[PDB]
């Protein structure tokens, strides 16, 4: 038959098997009916000549909130005093009353741990250099290996950060921040609006009542507008980009886009509601497409599970999964900073490789300590549909 | 113009026109400082400054 | 069957009986099927490394209106000089006329007092001891608690003295200084032309026939634009700065936003018709996490306290609790700033605290009184629906 | 709304006071007292329930009220009555006719002009009459009866300035309806329609024209033309407050090229230009509610049986007493849309406040001082100048 | 009768008088002169019976009246109208014992205040009028016409001293008929009787006693007690001279004036207590008789058709006249066996003295100046102080 | 001689005959200027001059 | 307690009440 | 051109020309320097002065 379809002579029979050909004595290369085809001569190998390795670097867009830890200890707490409103003096009640005691009463939210990320890759000695015709483009394979992994860690952690702020502004916070919506020329005089609603003694705009101690009472607050920051869609800092600054003459007071942190799309996550385990093959392969050496067939996945990529066509994960993401787009979620608690521990990073030494192949690894919570004891308001 | 006994007791110094003093007012100013609503393109409030009003 | 379930070890226990176990022998900790597991150590009391007390001190703007008096007798009154014409000389008149009186009238009004109000906290010497795990930390949480009851005194006359100027324009204020706008649009122009109209010699524009003696008679003031405020919500100074300064070619000059003083809501706080008596408990459990530690269930509250919190949701407020809130969204309600009168008396309202020293748990009161009235004898247009 | 209250009782009864004692030739002369109690009254207080209530605080608020029309007062002499003025009115050249005799020469043609007389103005009285017996009566401290016997003075001062820019706002008022021409008015039909014809009347004053005077009024000028022209330096816009808000946020606001057609540097505005009343018909007074309301505005030499002649100036809301109506109209426009284009210099304004503050008149048998006030204002306008009424 | 003397003729002449030159618009101008004649009349000499007699002195008696009660009156400033007082209620000490709740030491106890409150007083006045021209006939020295100038002011100044004792003297009678409780009240029978009673009722003061003052008609002392005491140098009876003069004629007023207070002095007393009358019936003024009786003593702005209240007092004899009869009763004691033993301490009296000259009015018209003297005066009774009335009531 | 305190307003201060101010002079000279008929004969006629008034 | 023109004429001068000089004659 | 004489007291010298005095045109402006309405625009009242008028 055709030479190309003969795996009998491929060099992946001379590496799977353990005896194999010492000697050879060459081939019968021709491309008479291959896609290999040359009008002149047919008998001759295809040459190449490139191989462009297409590397980009990416960022964060959270590096500044990143303060660096110790990685000790798992606990920590923020508490406030609840408000106390003066109560007008009786002069009716009992002489004893000054003998009672009046504690004050904290809020006292308890956070837990991190969790610690961690990323593998193998590079090998012996199959690798069948490929790359200089030594140079191995190296640069090998480089863009390792500058891969770094940059899968910033947006893996950008994603995070985004799904953490989208899931607190869904399920989590009150009524009273919830405000309605109906376009796109309205959410852009509401953020107006709401922008110096958060510079006003109210106790609307936080969430003390999920707090522990602040079940029932109130807790009054202010904001800087050096740390409000308000999170949209790119439809919405388009818009103000092209309607609201542009058709307006005295924009030299209200521009306020230097505090519009814009995502291109709010939603590639996903949460475990329901407890379950995993039985499919296929799923195994699309889990470990993206990188789940760990998992197995059998292994369990808990309630508080976060995916970071499109799973929810799996015939496990179905009714399971959940797509945390604004529904409709119109999206505005005015934090707060100060509330955004975000730590990360990268000092013991980079390990030691393990050489193996049989198949000749090196294998590093990469751990890295983070924390990403979010306090309810700031000013917050959310405007969606 | 005859000057006889010009200086007198209460009218001979009452056709010379007394005294001016308290000329109605202009300080209490309108127009200008009042009848305004002139004032500048200034970032912030507080030029208020609420007195006690005993005089 | 674990160790956390069982009470009759804790701390509460030392300090709940009058004798108790003199000594220790061990507790014989382990986190196992507790919140608190951990996947090595299984022996090990968990370890909490911050303790961070969130704290903002909070405003009042209304800080510059506050005198302080004296606070001695008990009524204020005030009062004018009615006008009175040039009249025409005649010379046919009898000369009997020259031995005539021509008396001065005036108008009056009479104030009644304010009211002294109260707050307290007592601190701990022995209990608190136990949830720190250093001094500083605990010296901060007894300055914190103390800085809340400044804040939330502060919160407070803010509060009921927005609410004060709310309710002057709806159930006082006559309808000859109501002006009727139609929408956002025709306001802030009708705004314009009263500020306009102030300024003007002018026997309209005050409540003289409000008061005592301006009845008959007329009386004319001016304002100055240095002494003007204008008391609106939040939705119509942010339509001021995004829509009609933005679409006004030649603003230099006619923008008035250095008077206007905004706020969130112009109704957060109550009023009480028809009086009653607090009949549940569930509602006194309600009062308390506000600070009232008086109330027990036999008290009346009569029929114009206030509360400046969301008391009318209850059980047996309703029916019995209005609101002091603007009905139609338009409101702009113009002043003059020397009608407002507002005088404090803050000098001894650090009490000597009161030391228990069986229990060791100092007490400490804060004691102001605040005077809060409203002059009828200036320049005032309200603007509503 | 029947009250048996003890308390309310004893200060219902009008029998015990610094009234009935002040009445009468005699009167009780000795005090018994009477027993005060707080409880159950608007004076009750939860530690002590027996005291008289106290004040610690007494205001007088005052307020200055300035003129808007004293930099047109010219200080003269007050002495003789009539003043005149004249302009000589104009003759067009003619034709040489040369077919005329020659005896042509010896005959003269005078120059023809046209005068007005003016007259005199009015003497202008108020006073006030301060206590010493019961006005001491209130006011617990002396500082407080010193400030009310100051706030009295200065409010005569402040009700003299806003009575002259009332009488002035009347007088132009008054002129530009009754007194005028044809061709003077215009007829607007809106308000964005008046503030282009003031614009545009504006720039016919300062034309050579013939009418926009009333030189037809003047002694001599019923039959011949006059014309004036005007410098735009010299033109005063009086307008109600409407439309300066209406120019200042609508018509200044939302042009472009504001740089030259800015004309209110020279508007003058009121809230309200009509508040003041004029006589016809020539009543009297006959009833006491009538002199009841006229002695609360400050005029206590009227008596029953006065008569009022047919043009005088109430300056005061007064259409609604039993005598007054319909022989009391009121100056004001019909419209609320109203302009009146003046030049400035037509207006003569001659106050004389000299001899003004007359020394004053201790009156020992009621202990008591009354204060005179005094000044003589003439006010008039010229027919010799250029004028424009823009209204419906 | 009837006399044909050349002298009486002449005096007689009216038509002669400076009257006929002071009631007519056109009068004589020049005088011619007169033959005076001392011939067998009054004023004849035995030595030069032809010059006209002439006067050796003239002499103003001035006496200085004396308000009793002056040592009394203090002087306020005139400003407002209301004074209150108000004293501290009792609050016996009690026992302590060791053995109570302990709780106790946090209740309160708070002081009653028992006050009185009071209204004004009224502003007095009176003018003369001297003139320039026709007074000057008849004083022949510049030294005599300005000592009677003199003398009428300071006659002014006596009739207010006058007004004002009577004037309290009534207020005091007054009380004690209509006001005062049955409690303060002791009744005697007769004058031996009533002096025993005088005199124990004086030593009945200076005891803490709370029996004798009328603290129970205060506005907040009902219940509880309020003790006063007195001491003997503010002390003071009101009697009658009648009963004067037999109160000080007894062995005790001699050994209280000797080594101790002078007892002449501590009893003030008067001929019958009250020539003042009040008004019960709110009348008019009718007749013209009425106005000019008024006008002699000095009531010169009281005209026809003026109306007075119920309560006016007169200090003076009104009670014979055609409309005030039935209308007006007298402050007098009835029968008039009569003591009314107060605290001097009792009387709440102050007045307004500054400035009661104000400055004359000229009228040169006539040349006659007028001064006019105002001063306000306060006069009260408090009720926290001992009162005693004794009588036959 | 009756003290008192006599210095008082205008009445205290005219019965010491308060200051003379007008004469009620001959100064417009009577019978010794005017009321004569002294002038002796002369040259001629017309010293006489009309004044002017006030 | 604002004195402007206080000292102006004779009645804003009665009420800084004036002459103390005669009283009345027993003390 | 006919010199003779040239002279008599009027009709020589006005055939010539009588000497120019007056000059009837714009000297009191109209239209060019005032009839203006081209002001400027700033703070608002009291540039209108009054005359005397007596000459």
């Amino acid at each position: 038959a055709l030479l190309v379809a003969k795996s009998a002579k491929s060099a992946l029979q001379d590496f799977n098997h353990d005896y194999s050909k010492s000697w050879t004595f060459g081939d019968k290369w021709d491309n008479s009916n291959t896609m290999f085809e040359t009008f002149v001569n047919k008998y001759l190998f295809p040459k190449i000549n490139e191989t462009l390795l297409i590397d980009i670097a990416l960022g964060n867009r959270f590096n500044w909130l990143a303060k660096e830890q110790d990685f000790i200890g798992q606990y920590s707490e923020e508490y406030v005093i609840m408000d106390t409103v003066p109560i007008n003096m009786d002069l009716s009640k009992n002489e004893e009353l000054m003998l009672k005691r009046n504690y004050p009463r904290m809020a006292t939210k308890l956070y837990g741990n991190g969790i610690v990320k961690k990323q593998k890759f193998t590079l090998n000695n012996n199959d690798t250099r069948f490929n790359f015709q200089t030594l140079a483009d191995a190296t640069n394979y090998a480089l863009g290996v390792y500058k891969k992994k770094i940059s899968d860690i910033n947006v893996l952690e950008e994603k995070e950060m985004r799904a953490m702020l989208v899931d607190y502004s869904l399920n989590q916070l009150s009524e009273t921040n919830v405000r309605k919506a109906t376009s796109k020329e309205d959410l852009a005089s509401k953020v107006f609006e709401a922008i110096l609603n958060l510079q006003n003694n109210s106790a609307k705009y936080n969430e003390v009542h999920r707090a522990s101690g602040g079940a029932i009472g109130q807790y009054t607050t202010v904001s800087k507008l050096k740390d409000i920051v308000i999170l949209t869609t790119d439809s919405l800092k388009s818009y103000l980009l092209d309607t609201k600054i542009a058709n307006t003459f005295q924009i030299a007071g209200i521009d306020f886009t230097d505090h519009v942190i814009s995502f291109d799309d709010l939603g590639g996550v996903f949460k475990v509601t329901k407890e379950f385990k995993l039985q499919n093959q296929d799923s195994i392969d699309f889990l470990r497409a993206y990188g789940d050496y760990q998992s197995q067939l059998g292994d369990t996945i808990p309630v508080g599970a976060v995916f970071t990529y499109d799973v929810s066509k799996l015939k496990e994960f179905t009714g399971n999964v959940e797509e945390i993401k604004p529904k409709s787009d119109l999206y505005a979620f005015i934090l707060d900073i100060n509330s955004i608690k975000y730590k990360r521990y990268t000092k013991g990073m980079l390990k030691p490789p393990f050489h193996n030494p049989e198949f000749d192949e090196v294998t590093h690894w990469i751990h890295y300590y983070s924390f990403k919570a979010i306090s309810p004891f700031f000013n917050k308001i959310l405007i969606t549909d | 113009m005859y000057e006889g006994n010009n200086m007198r007791s209460m009218m001979g110094t009452s056709y010379e026109d007394s005294r001016l003093n308290k000329r109605t007012e202009l300080n209490e100013n309108m127009s200008i400082d009042t009848n305004k609503s002139e004032d500048s393109y200034g970032v912030q409030i507080h030029s208020l400054s609420k007195q006690s009003f005993t005089g």
